[PDB]
């Protein structure tokens, strides 16, 4: 699909509330100003906090839940320039527009929005919020934000809780609120969710499609987010192995400590190989299985690179055909036997020995 | 799999064992985590379903407990469940074994003599053994209980208006009100206890706001819940199973037959229910 001609969406996450300063009275060419206004929201809760009184520039201004109804769906929606119309971040695509050019004020890219005439004003917000699950809790309404105003400024440990009626898009959206406010906020607040979160991890993983798309006008933000099964049981599990001081202690710690060593090994830590290797898609992918995203790592002033396989030269496919060949003369089946052979005895070992030459890329 | 709290209670020694073990429903899901028996021996209570019309003879049903005090007694006698405020008080826990002392001091949050008495048991020999683990399985198990979320799950739902109120309907009961007020005060594992026992006079629903008894009970009571009729005398409670008097200057009843003749008749039962204010759910 796409916006049809003549609509603009403008994304910010100050968008959250709603900006009552910005919207301008539309007026037909020919000046015919049009103060008739109408705004469609998800829910006459958000109503609930909008003031008319913002608007004295309007005579007329009404508000309505949107519904998607049937018959007027088309690409080209029907027009109506005798009222102006917006549309607060609207769920699902929208049948009617207003006077001229109309807008929508939104913090979330749905597909419905993938083609269209978009502006973001996006800042960078550096503090990343977090997780934390112990199993004293700050108790939330889970839906309705200022009912905790302060709340979350004050607090740092939120319990988040669900209806079963909800709609998955209901969900994604109040989710999507929280975090912005969050990184809005000056410490990160730990998130505690009464959830199997499976069917949410999913939704995390259309949160990643979402923010692609944002990306693909975006801000490249630094934005901290994980895989939440497959990282985390390994991580705990190495945590485990490991002296445990911090049962607590953000992942970022052991990824960075490691990252103290790199250079000076000039090799990939197996720890962030099985990163980008167990994630779903993201990774090794056993979706398709596809190691074939080996990570090629460069650092400052490098005349070469550091692949998952070695070192390698600057901006080439991870090894040429043509090579100083492992000559078969060199890993022949018959001396790995051989060699094999002796081991076995050496050790007086029955069984589990397997042996394998080494290989080499562009360097030896 | 077995879920009933008095039946995770064990002694520390083979004497004082925790005989007389639970009522076998210990084996079912139903978030008493008493069994009847200890309902019975505890608190004079004994737990009930409310047959509903699922707007038909469908399934709909609601758990309730009758209590068991006499129309007699009079105050702490006629108390059913206590505060911390007097948790100590009505259950003289002298008297009780270590290990329902220590979990009564969980309930009420006693965590002062909880450690006293961990700490001083530590260097036991019966707590060297695995009593340590007991009860901290025990402490998990609860845990649990309000992982459900003690105020989300429980009642500060996202469905937030389906609310019990449990203030008195009547105006002019003007007792009740903060009762209310001091549910959200109660801890969460006793609000949602009561939010078993306690059936409503009222439900509001999307369909209709219905009526189910025309006066309440009993009331809310400022240490914790009592045999607390609204007015006028305590209501006759029967009870089913010393140099004292025991007139009952009955009438002298000669019409001898008389179940014989009229046993059809539907014989009405006594026990007294547990209707209280308002619900509200969404269609
Ligand atoms: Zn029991």
């Amino acid at each position: 699909m796409e916006c049809p001609f003549q609509i603009q969406v403008c994304i910010s996450d100050r968008f959250f509330a709603f900006p009552h300063n910005l919207v301008e009275p539309q007026s037909d060419v020919g000046n015919k100003l049009i103060e008739n206004l109408i705004v469609y929201v998800p829910t006459d809760d958000d109503r609930l906090y909008i003031d008319k009184k913002q608007f004295p520039k309007f005579n007329s201004v009404l508000v309505y839940r949107h519904e998607h109804d049937v018959n007027i769906d088309s690409r080209s929606p029907k027009k109506t320039a005798s009222a102006t119309i917006v549309y607060w971040n609207p769920l699902v695509p929208i049948t009617e527009i207003g006077a001229g050019e109309t807008r929508v004020f939104s913090v979330l890219l749905t597909n419905n929005l993938f083609y269209c005439n978009t502006m973001i004003v996006h800042h960078e917000n550096p503090k990343c919020p977090i997780e934390f699950t112990y199993p004293n809790l700050r108790p939330i309404a889970c839906e309705i934000p200022l009912s905790h105003f302060k709340e979350l400024v004050e607090s740092n440990d939120f319990l988040l809780c669900f209806n079963l009626e909800t709609s998955t898009m209901v969900k994604i959206l109040s989710l999507k609120r929280i975090f912005c406010i969050f990184q809005y906020r000056k410490q990160p607040a730990r998130y505690v969710i009464n959830l199997p979160h499976e069917e949410i991890d999913n939704l995390y993983n259309k949160l990643n499609w979402e923010r692609t798309r944002r990306l693909m006008k975006g801000d490249v933000p630094s934005n901290c987010a994980t895989v939440n099964r497959s990282s985390l049981k390994y991580i705990k599990q190495a945590q485990s192995l490991l002296g445990i001081p911090d049962y607590s202690q953000t992942v970022v710690d052991f990824v960075k400590m490691f990252q103290k060593i790199i250079f000076p090994y000039q090799l990939v830590p197996n720890v962030i190989i099985k990163l980008n290797n167990f994630d779903q898609m993201v990774s090794s992918a056993p979706n398709k299985a596809e190691p074939y995203k080996k990570i090629r790592l460069f650092c400052k002033n490098d005349s070469i690179a550091i692949s998952s396989s070695g070192i390698v030269p600057i901006n080439m496919p991870d090894f040429s055909p043509p090579n100083t060949f492992d000559y078969s003369d060199y890993a022949n089946r018959t001396n790995i036997n051989f060699v094999t052979q002796r081991v076995l005895t050496d050790g007086g070992f029955s069984s589990g020995i397997t042996v394998t030459p080494v290989k080499y890329n562009y360097y030896l | 799999v077995n879920r009933c709290i008095f039946a995770s209670i064990v002694s520390f020694d083979a004497c004082i064992t925790y005989k007389s073990p639970c009522s076998p429903d210990a084996y079912h899901d139903d978030g008493w985590f008493i069994c009847n028996n200890h309902l019975i021996k505890r608190f004079k209570m004994s737990k009930m379903v409310l047959p509903i019309f699922d707007e038909d003879d469908n399934q709909f049903k609601m758990t309730i407990a009758r209590h068991l005090v006499g129309n007699k007694e009079r105050g702490i006698k006629r108390i059913l469940i206590p505060s911390a405020t007097n948790y100590q008080d009505v259950f003289n826990l002298n008297s009780m074994m270590q290990a329902e002392q220590l979990i009564f001091h969980l309930i009420y949050n006693n965590e002062n003599a909880v450690n006293t008495i961990c700490d001083n048991l530590k260097y036991t020999e019966g707590f060297t053994s695995n009593t340590q683990r007991v009860i901290h399985s025990v402490y998990a198990t609860t845990k649990s209980i309000l992982d459900t979320t003690n105020p989300n799950t429980f009642c500060s739902r996202v469905s937030r208006d389906e609310l019990r109120f449990f203030d008195v309907t009547n105006a002019r009961a003007l007792r009740g009100g903060a009762g209310d007020q001091l549910f959200n005060n109660y801890s969460g594992f006793l609000q949602n206890l009561i939010r078993r026992a306690v059936a409503p006079e009222y439900l509001q629903i999307d369909t209709e706001e219905l009526r189910f008894r025309n006066c309440a009970t009993c009331i809310i009571d400022e240490t914790g819940l009592v045999a607390s009729v609204p007015d006028g005398p305590e209501l006759y409670n029967p009870i089913r199973s010393r140099l004292q008097i025991r007139n009952v200057l009955k009438f002298e009843g000669d019409t001898r037959e008389l179940d014989r003749t009229l046993s059809g008749y539907e014989e009405y039962p006594t026990y007294v229910p547990l209707f209280l204010g308002y619900q509200i759910i969404n269609s």
